[PDB]
């Protein structure tokens, strides 16, 4: 494609969008394995995979 | 060699085969709680059926 | 003559097929006998094929 | 000694390698795998892997075969592939013809989410994303599908069946104890016959768990428990290929 | 000289699997009496899987027997009974399905029940054109020549367009049909789309998920 | 009893208005010489407005003249030349136009130039179905019987579906194809729609109207 892929692709935790308490974060595209998540006031980042 | 040399005259059985499968009504109901069921489309008019 | 031609050509194979039809007791012996003869020539050639394949695998190993 | 790898054991043993699935997707997987197995008339159906997409809706791919026989010296499995954004409902993955099988390998970059996306390639050629997805799964399966050696045996009528008396593979750390699925039991073709530096094996001798990772395809993992005979594989990550292997090593 | 042809009706399932049909024949032997003498004769016809339509089965020696001339053979012609889902064409099957417009564009999975006891859920590969079709290999009638190969099931797509559309619905359609490429959208456009999607997929006040009544 | 049949090619404009064609005929008379001698004759044929295709014009006494028998008539058959826009189907014209998908749903106005030098703009009345058509009464070929009444121009619609759609474009399409009726929308829904519309039609940073590059 002629459209460059943007970094920080979204990641979800539920197929349905009406779940009450679902976590949601982002996942980096430049570095595969780095993920950031946040549930209300509790957020955390972590990177697992090849460097 | 005996196994390979056995005659097997496979003939057309008069009855169509029927499948032996356990009932899946219970399991199908459990699956339906996952995901959002899309609103069915009225065959008469392509607009979706009324909903709440 | 004709009897000698029939005996030495298809005499043995037909007798075996008739014996199989007697024991099996199918719903259509003529078709059963015909398919039996077609299988009769088919299993003979694959029997040689089977022996060749087994010999080849041992030599390769 | 097993006849089919468990979905739970594969997810449990590969959690360290990042091969994990969402908890709700895991719950949906348990219910919907038997449903699809009966609906498709298959005697075997297990999760093959998970592919990352530009959207959060990743592709969950599960393969299944009904018959498996020896054909021209290659163990041919009539595999059927299915994909599903979520663990509830599965769709089919049709085979790709040769002409589009060569024009799909030139398309790179991690896939999008909607399977109704058409890539344009050079006059312009239109190719569906599902065709591209099928290509990558086939390529990975050809290069990475690995099972322990002697785990399959040939019965009469030339069919490959699981070895019910498989006692396990001695020296699980050595690469000679693992072989490709499409390798005949008689042939001594193993993963050692592949490239020297494309397979990495880390064996936990105490716990008796051997782990195999593919360096040519970085997203492929395979475990083999030795104390209890249980082996499984799962591909997690994008389906792209690692070309410059000589520089990395 | 003269032969009697009899239509023979089978279902698509029998042709797919291979039936062994039994048929009763009324043979009229003609004699000096004004009325004829009739008898019921049973015949076994073996239809093999995937036989083409129009196959003729002929039984030599059976038929109405005039006193002098030996009766001519009776002819059985194969024709398939109508099926609610599949109509056969050549060696494969045709499945005509009416499809909603939004299913064509966004893309969904067509769910069909095969003649064999298997259930297929074929996805919509791309934007189905009006009058286009989707082909699934190896899902039709078995080849009469070889009992292993199969034809490719053909799904003739028919589009069901919505009957009504509001002015606000058309406005949303126009915006979606002229959206700039993602490498051209402004920051206001990106924020506006994010706000609309969040307010469209709202768990309580959003209309993304609704329950039918 | 042989006759000479010669095709006559006319444009749709000539048949619509009524032309007066002058044709040249090469008549051969056989003499004592080994080779023949021929002459060119001028024939005036008057085609009436809206004559049906296949009309036969016969000129009695015109044709190759054998020494004994009086020459048979020469036959002229009327056939129309291909036209870039219209193809006639009986008493009325047929126009095949490729239509964009968003033109079909939202509704636009087609542009058609008639055989008469009058431009025509016909609005799209509703959701054009795939394979449907539109009819404009009184815009067809003149009736051969009466020189005032005409047929009705028929537009044959072949939809042109978009080739690529992004995930965000599909999301907007789903929201447009499942919008609740205006008597059911929430207050949040009405606010969200008003916000999105004001941003899509933004005078400086909206994509409602743009200039082609």
């Amino acid at each position: 494609d002629k459209v460059p892929p943007p970094a920080w692709s979204p990641v979800f935790a539920s197929a349905s969008v009406t779940t009450r308490n679902q976590v949601a974060g982002v996942r980096s595209n430049r570095w595969p394995g780095a993920v950031c998540a946040c549930a209300g006031r509790h957020f955390t980042s972590m990177y697992v995979g090849w460097g | 060699l005996v196994k390979k040399s056995t005659f097997d005259p496979k003939e057309s059985s008069p009855l169509v085969p029927i499948p032996v499968a356990p009932d899946a009504t219970q399991t199908q109901a459990a699956v339906s709680i996952f995901g959002d069921p899309e609103l069915p489309i009225n065959p008469a008019t392509g607009e979706p059926v009324p909903a709440d | 003559h004709d009897t000698a031609y029939l005996k030495e050509t298809v005499g043995e194979a037909l007798a075996r097929g008739c014996a199989a039809a007697i024991s099996a007791q199918p719903n259509d012996p003529v078709e059963y006998l015909g398919l039996w003869l077609l299988k009769y020539v088919k299993n003979a050639e694959v029997e040689g094929n089977f022996y060749r394949e087994r010999q080849q695998d041992l030599q390769k190993k | 000694v097993q006849l089919e790898p468990n979905i739970t054991l594969v997810l449990k043993h590969l959690a360290s390698c990042g091969a994990v699935v969402s908890a709700e997707q895991q719950a949906a997987l348990d219910h919907s795998i038997p449903i699809k197995r009966i609906e498709a008339g298959l005697r075997s159906l297990t999760l093959w892997g998970r592919l990352t997409t530009l959207n959060g809706k990743d592709y969950l791919v599960a393969e299944g075969y009904n018959v498996a026989s020896s054909k021209e010296g290659a163990a041919v499995y009539e595999t059927k592939y299915f994909y599903s954004q979520d663990g509830a409902r599965w769709s089919d993955l049709q085979p790709v013809d040769s002409e589009t099988a060569t024009r799909c390998a030139r398309i790179k970059g991690m896939l999008s989410g909607d399977p109704a996306k058409n890539y344009e390639l050079e006059l312009v050629f239109q190719i569906p994303e599902l065709a591209v997805l099928r290509c990558r799964v086939d390529a990975i399966a050809t290069a990475t599908s690995v099972i322990p050696t002697d785990s399959t045996i040939l019965n009469a009528a030339s069919q490959v069946v699981p070895n019910r008396l498989f006692a396990g593979a001695a020296y699980p750390e050595k690469l000679e104890s693992y072989q490709h699925r499409f390798s005949l039991p008689g042939s001594g073709v193993t993963l050692s016959q592949d490239l020297r530096g494309t397979w990495a094996v880390q064996y936990d001798a105490f716990k008796g768990v051997a782990q195999v990772r593919s360096l040519l395809f970085p997203g492929y993992f395979f475990y083999y428990a030795a104390n209890e005979l249980t082996w499984g594989s799962l591909y997690v990550g994008d389906g792209l290929r690692n070309n410059d292997l000589i520089f990395m090593l | 000289g003269k032969n009697k042809v009899y239509p023979l009706e089978l279902t698509l399932e029998e042709i797919f699997h291979g039936c062994l049909k039994k048929v009763a024949h009324k043979r009229k032997v003609l004699l000096f009496s004004g009325e004829y003498v009739e008898e019921e004769r049973q015949l076994t016809v073996d239809v093999k899987p995937g036989l083409p339509t129009g196959t003729r089965f002929v039984f030599e020696g059976e038929g109405n027997k005039t006193p002098k001339k030996e009766p001519g053979p009776v002819v059985f012609v194969l024709k398939p009974k109508p099926h609610p889902r599949f109509v056969r064409r050549g060696s494969d099957l045709v499945h005509k399905v009416t499809l909603p417009l939004h299913h064509a564009l966004i893309g969904t999975t067509l769910d069909i029940r095969t003649l064999d006891d298997r259930d297929l859920k074929v996805p919509i590969s791309d934007i189905m054109r009006p009058g286009s079709s989707l082909t699934v290999p190896g899902e039709g009638m078995p080849l009469p020549a070889t009992p292993s190969a199969r034809g490719n099931l053909v799904i003739e797509i028919d589009l069901l367009f919505p009957t009504h559309l509001t002015e606000t619905q058309k406005m949303l359609l126009r915006s979606a049909f002229f959206l700039p490429p993602p490498t051209e959208q402004n920051e206001e456009t990106k924020k506006a789309l994010r706000d609309y999607e969040a307010a469209f997929k709202h768990d309580l006040k959003g209309w993304a998920t609704v329950f039918k009544r």
